[PDB]
């Protein structure tokens, strides 16, 4: 997700941040509304247990 | 699930031409090119045996 | 077919029937007597009389303009007069119709699309919808029928610029590196300068997005100026049907540089665009700016820059989808009130009058 | 009603043949340097090279037989626009649905003007 | 229907085998999209894919489409006439009527 | 993600090799390459690198890694197919029966 | 508070309005559709409206239009009067 | 005179060349052969028990396309059955539709592989019998089985043309190419850098001209000489199709005349 | 059923000027309901 959400809702974070490169998360979000609020884990992404 | 039988574009039968196909690309050391030895000059349908997935050996093993 | 929003038409020949018109209104396209005939069965209201042939020489041939001007009403005039145009032809340049017959230039969006003095506009409006309503039925029927047997299409070849003339592309791009070199290092010796609007760091950013943007045009302008006139996608454009000069240059020449909130790829994290670059790398070879087109085409260190510029007009399109609607209702909810009273005046709900004309 | 309107010999000095497959505009120049003529014409069926010589005619009819047989190229289109400039003289621009015409010479010829289409006739 | 490039398409008509441009090999298109869904939506990948799919013609060599590789248009093209066709995808086409 | 800041990754081994050759002056050879992804040559300063990326194609969605020639589209088109892809049709599990 | 206006001193436009044509034809349609006295030689139609239009063309159709003014007064117009 | 000039033949295709004839007729022959050419094919299955993996729906569509012998066909009463639609009998009868059987069981434990061989006609030497495109095989593949998965199907074929479902046309494709160089310029080749240099000459290109000159190109010339190449499925011998092509193409022209000279 | 006739939608009839279409697609083709009102105090009656 990205709680939130109820605190805009204009840009930020939606927009793609240089930071994403790698754990990207490339360009694969929903059409409108929740753009860039949902994201997907890259192929190499590893999340910290 | 199993070869389509009859190519999508032409009529060229392909139900017959697989029990024999698979017995070359893994049993005769000939290339993907070997199908040419099955009368596949057109694109066409010949991307039929080639782009196919054997989804039945891996489905048949669910016995009721 | 003509909203008063703009006292201009809102529908017109578009898409394939349009691409088709050009590629058929050419005076290079003759019609075999063999049909003609066939294509005469659309009109749909046919005189019954078969048009007097324009060519009586060895074969009997019909010009593509001839049988086209058939589906236009009788007695509508137009003097389009485009840019360069002479007592001569000089070369199918411009457009001009007489007693419902064209004689001059070539039909494209310029004339069968919602244009100002548009041909669509001009029979509407003389003499009202229909045969007006038939106009769209004729051309959009005749031409579709022509095109059916004329064939038209596009492949990659239509996207791959001449090999020789592509050397000269890559030359004027890498020859605009030197134009940044003389900026990345010359504005480290405080010899800019800046002004106006400020600031100094910004008036630098400016003198670059300016060189990068203009430098691109040269590569694209040359890429097209070197493509046979009869090159699909280039003709699809000349027609007007779909897409534009900036679509070709980006497909066969370069692409970047891409933007974002009015500033080339922003930094952060740290003082760098990405972790494949030094620090303070105010160079295009990194900050959003591709050198290749969707043919080679894009490089990793680039691919991303493009996708994240893409995700901006990808949310700016998410807004206009709602907001635009919100603002709409505002007006309505304050203007429903008004209407034109039988007196020749526009008045409020309560009678409070807002205009003394019908719109001045 | 024999209303011939042209009986003069011309010659070719330039031909394009500018990124068009068929069709090609040619140039005349005859008589006292002050003639010149220029028209588009199918270069698929009836090509013409330099020093093509051989006259042309026009008229508006119609009944004759020899004229019909003679020549190897015939067209048909209205005129619409015939202005005058630079020492009286007339210049006529006839259109054959796309393919265009241009002539520069004073009265005689002049039986023209009339726009009642034309029928152009080419004999080699 | 749509390809893997966001060519959202819908079926408009279903022509039987004769009508369709049987040419010249002569096969028949299974579906046919319109050229105006190219230049504006710049999606030169849709193109490339088709020039490459073809090349798993007289080869069967599963042609890799890996995101960043040395593999180029100019590369696949040579691989094209290599089988007798046009180094650019094209082909002549005969009307069905 | 926060460790990146202090690091300096490379893109492709080729870039690292070129930088190593420069550290002593070595021809570039840019008049032999053919139609390809014109890299940023040679290498701005940066004497030695720290890490180099495994392959730039693992920088992709799970569902977007199925799209021929990704790095080649207009971008906006890339965002698609992925979201629509999920709406595709096919076999989801060998044991649907 | 009406007031009524002189059939002799009429103000408004002598021509029939975009909207009126649309309302009249709408009105006679329903009328005829409701078995009504049709006022022109039946051409041989079926459509209670396409018939009303036959009438309009010949201006041989009843119904009049009361045009309320802002004042509160009105004017009455005859289909045969209008343009 | 002539009219045809064949080259090679085989058992599934017939390469040849038309001569003195017009474009129309050519195409109009291409079409004929691809559509309206009577054939047998199965167009109705009744399922009893099916505990296999292919659904009933999925079998019908598959059991259909599998080709059958047709040979003569248009020659009743026997050795040919007229459309089951306009038949002198009621509903469905063997006098105008050939019955087929499929009783496949399982006696093994490994894996079964039922081909087109296992079916059973009736013994009315119609036929009838499907085909065996495969070399000394048994026919096109139908379905696979494991343990006890017997299926029991009743199939009956009717008569139909491609038009009615691509299932019938006994014809794969066709491969014509009138004017292989570019006499009549019925086509504008896309360059891209040099015309007669990008586009490949065709195997059938070595049977003509008009290179050199600059004649210039002709125009009184109509397209004649058409290099066709018909290929059949294997349902009915390789023409056959062609032969039976015009037989029901002449008769399609006749229909016309008779509906205009009688009145 | 049914469909849905948005605020947006209705604002568009008004642009053209269709009193009757409008009235038809809101007070007829959905809630065709009639009631009987007292003339002094305008309220629902004991109607039959």
């Amino acid at each position: 997700n990205t709680p939130i959400g109820r605190d805009g809702k204009l840009a930020k974070p939606r927009q793609l941040h240089n930071t994403h490169w790698g754990m990207v998360c490339p360009a694969e979000t929903p059409e409108g509304q929740a753009c860039g609020l949902v994201k997907n884990l890259s192929l190499m992404s590893y999340v910290s247990v | 699930m199993i070869i389509p039988i009859r190519c999508f574009s032409c009529g060229k039968v392909i139900g017959d031409k697989w029990d024999t196909y698979l017995t070359l690309l893994q049993e005769d050391n000939t290339e993907g090119e070997a199908l040419d030895k099955l009368g596949l000059q057109r694109y066409c349908c010949r991307r039929m045996i080639l782009t196919h997935v054997d989804l039945i050996e891996k489905l048949l093993c669910y016995n009721p | 077919i003509v909203s008063p929003q703009s006292n201009k038409p809102v529908m017109g020949i578009v898409q394939d029937t349009l691409a088709g018109v050009r590629k058929f209104s050419l005076r290079d396209n003759f019609l075999t007597r063999n049909a003609v005939m066939n294509i005469m069965l659309w009109v749909p209201d046919w005189d019954g009389i078969l048009p007097p042939p324009v060519i009586l020489k060895p074969k009997v041939l019909w010009t593509g303009k001839q049988i086209l001007s058939l589906i236009i009403p009788k007695g509508i005039n137009l003097i389009r007069d485009d840019d360069k145009q002479s007592l001569s032809n000089p070369t199918d340049s411009g457009m001009l119709i007489e007693n419902g017959e064209i004689i001059y230039g070539v039909v494209d969006k310029k004339t069968v699309g919602a244009s100002q003095g548009g041909l669509v506009h001009t029979i509407w409006k003389e003499k009202g919808p229909e045969i007006c309503k038939g106009f769209f039925n004729g051309i959009q029927r005749v031409v579709n029928y022509w095109l059916l047997h004329n064939g038209f299409s596009i492949g990659i070849g239509d996207t791959i610029a001449d090999a020789d003339t592509m050397k000269e592309v890559t030359r004027t791009v890498k020859e605009a590196r030197r134009q940044v070199a003389e900026c990345i290092q010359d504005a480290q010796h405080n010899r800019l300068k800046p002004e106006p609007g400020m600031t100094l760091r910004e008036s630098f950013e400016a003198k670059v997005s300016r060189i990068l943007n203009q430098a691109r045009d040269n590569a694209g302008r040359s890429a097209e100026h070197s493509l046979k006139d009869s090159n699909n996608v280039k003709q699809m454009v000349a027609a007007g049907s779909k897409g534009s000069f900036i679509n070709i240059s980006q497909m066969s020449a370069c692409v970047g540089q891409q933007i974002v909130e009015g500033k080339r790829i922003p930094f952060g994290f740290k003082y760098r665009t990405l972790p494949h670059f030094p620090k303070d790398d105010d160079s295009p070879e990194s900050r959003g700016f591709i050198e290749n087109s969707y043919l080679r085409g894009l490089t990793p260190q680039e691919f991303f820059f493009h996708a994240m510029a893409g995700r901006e007009g990808l949310i700016d399109t998410a807004v206009k989808t709602a907001e635009t609607g919100y603002i709409q209702r505002r007006l309505v909810k304050a203007m429903e009130d008004v209407m034109v009273r039988y007196d020749g005046t526009v008045r409020n709900a309560m009678g409070d009058i807002i205009q003394f004309a019908y719109g001045e | 009603s024999e209303s011939v309107l042209l009986d003069e010999i011309f010659t070719v000095t330039s031909v394009d043949k500018q990124k068009y497959q068929r069709v090609s505009r040619i140039t005349a120049v005859s008589g006292q340097n002050d003639m010149n003529l220029t028209l588009d014409i199918n270069s698929q069926i009836y090509p013409l090279e330099k020093d093509a010589t051989f006259s042309l005619q026009i008229t508006s009819n119609l009944n004759s037989p020899d004229l019909k047989e003679a020549a190897d190229y015939i067209m048909y289109g209205k005129v619409y626009r015939v202005e005058e400039a630079k020492d009286e003289k007339v210049s006529v621009y006839v259109s054959f649905g796309g393919l265009l015409m241009a002539i520069e010479g004073s009265h005689r010829k002049l039986y023209r003007l009339s726009l009642d289409h034309v029928y152009l006739l080419l004999r080699r | 229907f749509a390809s893997r490039h966001g060519q959202k398409g819908t079926i408009g008509m279903t022509y039987r085998h004769e009508d369709m441009p049987f040419s010249a090999q002569g096969i028949v298109p299974d579906i046919i999209i319109n050229p105006h869904a190219i230049p504006s939506r710049m999606t030169v990948a849709h193109l490339v894919e088709c020039q490459l799919s073809k090349v798993s013609a007289l080869s069967g060599f599963e042609g890799d489409a890996t995101p960043f590789t040395d593999v180029t248009v100019e590369a696949v093209s040579k691989l094209l006439r290599s089988h007798g066709f046009q180094s650019r995808g094209f082909e002549v086409m005969y009307h069905g009527h | 993600a926060e460790e990146e800041e202090t690091v300096m990754i490379a893109m492709s081994p080729e870039d690292l090799e070129a930088s190593r050759q420069m550290q002593a002056g070595y021809e570039v050879k840019e008049e032999l390459d053919p139609a390809q992804r014109v890299k940023p040559a040679p290498n701005p300063h940066v004497h030695a690198w720290t890490h180099c990326e495994i392959h730039p194609a693992m920088i992709l969605g799970i569902l977007a890694s199925i799209i021929p020639f990704p790095d080649h589209n207009q971008s906006p088109r890339n965002t698609y197919q992925s979201a629509m892809g999920k709406q595709a049709m096919g076999v989801y599990l060998t044991n649907y029966q | 508070s009406g007031k009524a206006v002189a059939k002799e001193d009429r103000t408004t436009t002598p021509y029939m309005t975009k909207y009126e044509r649309a309302r009249i034809l709408g009105t006679r349609a329903l009328q005829i559709s409701m078995n009504a006295p049709v006022l022109v030689d039946l051409e041989g139609e079926t459509d209670p409206l396409q018939i009303a239009m036959k009438e309009l063309a010949q201006k041989k159709i009843p119904l009049l239009v009361r045009r309320y003014l802002p004042d509160g007064s009105y004017e009455d117009w005859s289909v045969a009067e209008l343009i | 005179e002539t009219h045809i000039t064949i080259r090679n033949i085989s058992k599934n295709s017939v390469d040849f060349v038309l001569t003195n004839t017009s474009l129309a007729v050519a195409n109009s022959l291409r079409r004929v052969v691809l559509a309206e050419i009577p054939t047998v094919a199965i167009d109705l299955v009744e399922i009893n028990v099916n505990t296999s993996v292919m659904p009933d729906e999925f079998l019908a569509h598959r059991l259909g396309m599998i080709p059958l012998d047709s040979s003569n066909i248009d020659e009743p009463p026997p050795v040919g059955l007229e459309y089951t639609r306009n038949c002198d009998c009621d509903q469905y009868c063997p006098k105008c539709s050939v019955e087929l059987f499929l009783n496949a069981k399982c006696t093994g434990e490994g894996t079964m592989e039922i081909y087109a061989r296992d079916l059973v006609v009736s013994s009315n030497s119609s036929l009838g019998h499907p085909i065996l495109a495969d070399p000394k095989s048994r026919g096109p593949l139908i379905c696979k089985l494991r343990k006890e998965q017997e299926i029991s199907l009743r199939c009956i074929a009717k008569k139909g043309i491609a038009k009615e479902h691509a299932k019938w046309s006994p014809t794969s494709a066709v491969a014509f190419e009138y004017d292989p160089w570019n006499k009549l310029q019925h086509t504008d080749y896309w360059f891209e850098n040099d015309a007669d240099a990008e586009w490949p000459k065709s195997k059938n290109a070595d049977w003509e001209e008009p290179p050199r000159e600059g004649e210039p190109f002709n125009f009184q010339e109509e397209p004649r000489r058409f290099y066709m190449d018909v290929e059949s499925v294997g349902s009915i011998p390789p023409n056959e199709i062609m032969v039976q092509g015009l037989r029901i193409l002449q008769e399609k022209l006749a229909v016309l005349v008779r509906d205009l000279d009688e009145e | 059923g049914g469909l849905r006739f948005g605020e947006m939608e209705r604002d568009c009839q008004i642009s053209h000027g269709c009193s009757s279409v409008l009235r038809e697609r809101l007070f007829d083709c959905s809630d065709a309901y009639r009631v009987i009102v007292c003339d002094i105090c305008g309220l629902i009656a004991i109607a039959s």
